RNA sequence: UUAAAGUUGCUGCAGUUAAAAAGCUCGUAGUUGGAUCUCUCUCGGCCGAAGCGUUUACUUUGAAAAAAUUAGAGUGUUCAAAGCAGGCCGCCUGGAUACCGCAGCUAGGAAUAAUGGAAUAGGACCGCGGUUCUAUUUUGUUG
């Protein structure tokens, strides 16, 4: 059945993306999903987005530039030190250049970059570019 | 009529259960408003200056009070001349259990008791002529909130002229930024 | 793009489609840009003056070049609302 | 304890 | 196609998509407010009924279930509810 | 999709944003409460009663009306299935199964149904015994369905 | 024997026709699992010892992790592989540092993921009553 709606959410994200749409619609939503698109959005890979609440579980419409490439998730989450952070990223990311990878971390959701700033380690969610 | 948990009572208390004294002896309504008291009192401001008043009452005298809650606003309203008369049931919420706490919790807090519920049944108890429809939550591109809420249709000339001042309301207890809007029709 | 010291190190900084945003690539050739017109709002005649768009080659096979080359019109107020 | 608690109900209704 | 305002339906088209996948799911039946002629009595009614229902006094048989709506019997008046 | 079968279909109930009793509706709590009482005192399960009273009294979900879902309200004032209702039902179906299928033993189909209905039974009882709605000794046994229902 | 081998594939391959999906369904263990919830009193010099908060996983931090080897400083073995030496006109110095899976301790963090707390109220929190028990002070000491 449905188990991980992170990846189904980012799978039509991304395909709403190579598909050239202007907006999409992402069901269901959690406080996940949303602070994943949050951290998305200050980056403006994305744009801003719209969570229609129904009494159930959210759907969240959101609004889209061209500006994402590969949108994803990696499932299981795995544990991520401070010292693998990099090797992942260098197993993940086009380039040291851009893209990010999202962990959540006992300090909050974030980007590997914030994180090392912030000196924690935490689980990977997904990335982006 | 006033009774305060805190048990100290204010200025504005006074003159607002005296109000409804007044309603007790020159008004229809005296069964009901003998039964049902008021904890506590505020004024704000909203739109410009314009200025509201927020009632404070015992839960469970809430649906109690939605009986009469038009006809007290009218003439409460005549007592206390232009001001926005808005009545909100006073609600407990309990602190989010964490790793650090002492024995305060025993029994779990309920559902009912919680930022997210009560802040929704504040919501809920602003508009109580209209009810709700639907709510959009929408974000902003800085990072910040702000909440559409749809309102009936039907009671739409009831209370679209007071709108702004619920934005205040709202904004003052909870600390949240919302908008209020007539659907066309589904 | 920009070293350290803040030149531009690049052969060109390719176009980018007005609908879709996709960089429109050094050679594909479905892609478009077009001239629209702008008029004198007196008159009706031709000022001189016209304001451009681009559309790349994914969007027009998928035909609709047409519903974006018209709603960027719409942005621009050169279709009348309705 | 069953009958004491409801017994303490009807009391306290 | 590839404009759509996914958060401003058209209630035409509201009406015609399935009950759960509308934006907000809304039911499709309605609380009907039943009279039968000879007699003064209302009754409420639910749009798709199962059973069978009655007016009490009069025995009158209100309506027959089917599939999906129930089917009033004849000359008996009805008012859909806000 | 279904559980059991092939099939995955869509066919449900969509419940109103609205949590709101409407206007209309000239019923208080307690009169619904006396309703429901008498209506499993004529030996209804939940689900019937909530069907009656959705067709004939416009209550469309107890549960706002009266601040509290069906069966607690049954439960609390005593009157309530021994088993859930609906492990009531397959076994009562189970039941049937078996009795048609001693006649005929000709049918291989009946039989693998019967495989079903049971595994479903399973499911559902094994869920009452980790959520203690059943003595947890408590045992589907085919000889004595027959009598529970 | 290792790479080449993304030809053992966790990263990372395949399974319509090239090698390959079970005749079909039920099914226990196994793996996997939808939304949802923003710390406090007894002692000591307002702060430490005393508590606990449901418990874990995860994370960061501390201390412990034999030397040799590996990574890595210093040093013209005449160079280097090495060695732990040396260097100044009796003095001046070296002989560092990192890494050390997992397990086990330590102190922060509370996002994620488990898990618990009240449903015939044998629930919390209040203070008032009785019944039984017994420790110890006190009636200048002993009973
Ligand atoms: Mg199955
Ligand atoms: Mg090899
Ligand atoms: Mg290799
Ligand atoms: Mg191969
Ligand atoms: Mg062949
Ligand atoms: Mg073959
Ligand atoms: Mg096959
Ligand atoms: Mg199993
Ligand atoms: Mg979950
Ligand atoms: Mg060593
Ligand atoms: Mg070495
Ligand atoms: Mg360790």
């Amino acid at each position: 059945v449905r188990m991980n709606v992170l990846a189904d959410a980012l799978k039509s994200i991304n395909n709403a993306e190579k598909r050239g749409k202007r907006q999409v619609l992402i069901r269901p939503c959690s406080k996940v999903i949303v602070r994943f698109l949050t951290v998305m959005m200050k980056h403006g890979y994305i744009g801003e987005f719209e969570i229609i609440d129904d009494h159930r579980a959210g759907k969240i419409v959101v609004n889209l530039t061209g500006r994402l490439n590969k949108c994803g998730v990696i499932s299981p989450r795995f544990d991520v030190q401070l010292k693998d952070l990099e090797k992942w990223q260098n197993n993940l990311l086009p380039s040291r250049q851009f893209g990010f990878i999202v962990l959540t971390t006992s300090a909050g959701i974030m980007d590997h970059e914030e994180a090392r700033r912030k000196h924690t380690g935490g689980k990977i969610l997904g990335f982006f570019f | 009529i006033v009774k305060p948990n805190g048990e100290k009572p204010d200025e504005f208390e006074s003159g607002i259960s005296q109000a409804l004294l007044e309603l007790e002896m020159n008004s229809d309504l005296k069964a009901q408003l003998r039964e049902l008291n008021i904890t506590a009192a505020k004024e704000i401001e909203v739109g410009g200056g314009r200025k509201a008043i927020i009632i404070f009452v015992p839960v469970p005298q809430l649906k109690s009070f939605q009986k009469i809650q038009v006809r007290l606003v009218r003439e409460l309203e005549k007592k206390f001349s232009g001001k926005h008369v808005v009545f909100i049931a006073q609600r407990r919420i309990l602190p989010k259990p964490t790793r650090k706490s002492r024995t305060k919790n025993k029994q779990k807090r309920p559902r009912s008791r919680t930022l997210t519920a009560v802040h929704d049944a504040i919501l809920e108890d602003l508009v109580f002529p209209s009810e709700i429809v639907g709510k959009r939550i929408r974000v902003k591109l800085d990072g910040s909130r702000l909440i559409k809420v749809h309102l009936d249709k039907a009671q739409q000339n009831n209370v679209e002229h007071k709108v702004e001042t619920f934005s205040g309301v709202y904004k003052k207890l909870t600390g949240k930024d919302v908008n209020f809007e007539f659907p066309e029709f589904q | 793009m920009q070293n350290d010291a803040g030149e531009f190190v690049d052969l060109y900084v390719p176009r980018k489609c007005s609908a879709s945003n996709r960089i429109i690539g050094a050679k594909d050739h479905a892609s478009i840009q077009m001239n629209v017109a702008e008029v004198d709002k007196v008159t009706g005649r031709f000022n001189g003056q016209f304001k451009t768009y681009a559309i790349c080659g994914a969007i027009r096979r998928m035909g609709e070049s047409d519903d974006s080359i018209l709603r960027l019109a719409k942005a621009d107020g050169i279709v009348s609302k309705n | 304890r069953r009958s004491k608690t409801k017994e303490a109900r009807k009391r306290r209704e | 196609p590839l404009a759509k305002d996914l958060l401003h339906p058209s209630p035409e088209e509201e009406k015609r998509k399935h009950k759960k996948k509308r934006l907000v799911q809304s039911p499709n039946s309605y609380f009907m407010d039943v009279k039968c002629p000879g007699c003064y009595k209302i009754t409420t009614v639910f749009s798709h009924a199962q059973t069978v229902v009655l007016c009490v006094g009069c025995s009158t048989v209100l309506c027959q279930p089917t599939g999906g709506k129930a089917r009033l019997t004849e000359g008996c008046s009805f008012r859909r509810k806000q | 999709g279904r559980m059991h079968a092939p099939g995955k279909g869509l066919s449900q109930s969509a419940l109103p944003y609205r949590r709101s009793v409407p206007t209309w509706l000239k019923l208080t709590s307690d009169d619904v409460k006396e309703q429901i009482y008498k209506l499993a005192k004529k030996g209804l399960t939940p689900s019937q009663i909530g069907v009656i009273l959705r067709d004939s009294h416009g209550v469309a979900q107890v549960r706002f009306v009266t601040g509290n879902k069906i069966l607690r309200i049954l439960k609390s004032k005593g009157l309530a299935p021994d088993l859930p209702e609906d492990l009531y039902h397959l076994i009562k179906k189970a039941v049937a199964v078996r009795k048609h299928l001693e006649r005929n033993r000709k049918d291989k189909d009946a039989k693998f149904r019967l495989i079903l209905i049971e595994s479903r039974i399973h499911r559902l009882a094994r869920y009452y015994k980790t959520k203690r709605v059943l003595p947890p000794n408590w045992k589907y046994e085919s000889s004595t369905a027959s009598a529970l229902v």
